[PDB]
């Protein structure tokens, strides 16, 4: 615990970052999952013709 | 009670080819473990080696085609989105369904 | 009768794990020579790769 | 008879637990090790990692987020359908 | 006589214990050095790849 | 106590990833508003 | 109780914090379960674009 601590004391907000996609990946791991999503969504934004 | 006496003689003995089987396994899986090591530590140098490689390759990819964008934008940007598209679409079963249709039902398997 | 039996069992546990220390050993130093040589292959297999994406953008950016 | 059939079923037991009871230990202790090892590893990678994030914070983020994002969704079925139509069936199994 | 093998037994018992005791406690620290060094080992990696992902 | 918002966040997030990934999950837009639980 | 009671007693809130997520992983550990989140959940906060 410390450890983490000391070194992530020193910008959280990245770590949030980093440590959260980290989890994604490992949960979302199995195909045995959908993603209900949408094209009007942020990351597909660059699939409406320029 | 004869029989008895030399089964407990035989237990002393038994008691110490025991440690010697223990002993034996220490001896055998520790050098495993450092072989083990030496393999996981030399596939984190490759990996090091490969993504700054791939990195490089991918950077000169780039920095070719950026000047080429700066030229005619729009047309590159059509042309690279029209294929990018396509490929995409002909790879999904699509259906292209007017805005009024509405609830619908995944059937996931 | 018995005591000599057994002190033969014990003779015998004692050579093996001898004997299994050298088989390990050699092994342990066939891992390492195999883990360098397979890292070396890597690296010129992404070395080659490096080079051969240069031309594949070359060849786009001229298109 | 029994009482001494018994006894030495006892006297057995014990020193078993004792070999079992250190093992737990022994294991404990390995997981130890790792996890402080595992931290420490971590830790390094991530401060490493840090001073090139602050100096470009914008890419880094995107070329990250680029890269999570298709790598679940390369996994996970993708539906991809306009969300003013809220109203849907799971059908699970 | 028979009362007399009961006891004999009892003590080739405690040896076979014994032995069997100290070669699970044997077994048992053993495999914490080995998990100690797979770790160790497993650590120096991390560091090796983050070198790569810095200079990326 | 000295660092209660980095440890706390690490726990979350460690313990999420567990059920998470262990779980089936569909991650629907909240707009929707039926769904059917089809249980055995 | 009493033992568990002054230790705890110490630090209420965090105690419950542990305990709840320690109980979440020994519920939902087995796979006949669902879990019917949305994108807009503040966990999945970072899975917008930056």
């Amino acid at each position: 615990a410390k450890l983490f601590a000391d070194a992530f004391s020193k910008d959280p907000d990245f770590y949030a970052f980093i440590r959260s996609l980290r989890a994604y990946e490992n949960s979302f791991s199995g195909n045995q999952d959908v993603m209900v999503m949408s094209p009007d969504s942020d990351f597909f934004r660059y699939m409406k013709t320029p | 009670v004869k029989a008895a006496f030399d089964d407990a003689i035989a237990a002393r003995e038994n008691e110490q080819q025991y440690i010697r089987e223990a002993e034996a396994y220490t001896n055998e899986v520790q050098p495993r473990a450092n072989g083990q090591a030496q393999r996981i530590l030399e596939e984190a140098r490759a990996y090091k080696a490969q993504t700054i490689l791939e990195a490089q390759g991918e950077v000169a990819r780039f920095a070719k085609l950026l000047p080429e964008y700066k030229a005619a934008p729009e047309i590159t940007r059509e042309r690279l989105y029209i294929e990018t598209m396509e490929k995409v679409l002909g790879n999904t079963r699509k259906v292209l369904v007017n805005d009024k249709g509405g609830n619908l039902m995944v059937l996931p398997l | 009768t018995e005591v000599s039996e057994a002190i033969y069992n014990r003779m015998r546990a004692e050579r093996e794990a001898v004997a299994r220390r050298h088989r390990s050993q050699g092994q342990e130093e066939a891992e390492k020579l195999r883990a360098t040589a397979d890292y070396e292959v890597t690296r010129t297999l992404a070395e080659a790769e490096r080079q051969g994406r240069i031309m594949r953008g070359e060849g786009d950016a001229e298109a």
